[PDB]
């Protein structure tokens, strides 16, 4: 997030290992992760409320 | 030198622990803890 009225941004930890990614290549699914997606807190409360 | 947590962090954590942590059961549980205990908890006392 960047703010609470919608505006996001990528955000890139560098890790730990030390082999230079090449330039051009893909990082894939197992090391990205989403955004807060807001809608899934607001309903997960429902069965404790 | 840090950082303290943003809200979109707290919020993302507590989703994580809703989501992920079996949250529905919960109202299940509870629900039959009532049955066990509802008009009967002076014979239980008596029974213990």
């Amino acid at each position: 997030y960047q703010d609470l009225i919608g505006n996001r941004y990528l955000e890139l930890k560098r890790g730990d290992s030390d082999q230079i990614l090449p330039p051009g290549s893909t990082i894939p699914v197992e090391r990205t992760e989403p955004a807060l997606d807001l809608d899934a807190l607001v309903g997960g409360f429902r069965p404790l409320f | 030198s840090s950082a303290y947590p943003t809200i979109e962090r707290t919020l993302a954590g507590i989703s994580g622990i809703l989501t992920g942590g079996g949250i529905p059961n919960i109202e299940v549980i509870q629900t039959e803890v009532f049955n066990i205990l509802n008009g009967r908890a002076d014979q239980i006392r008596e029974f213990l």
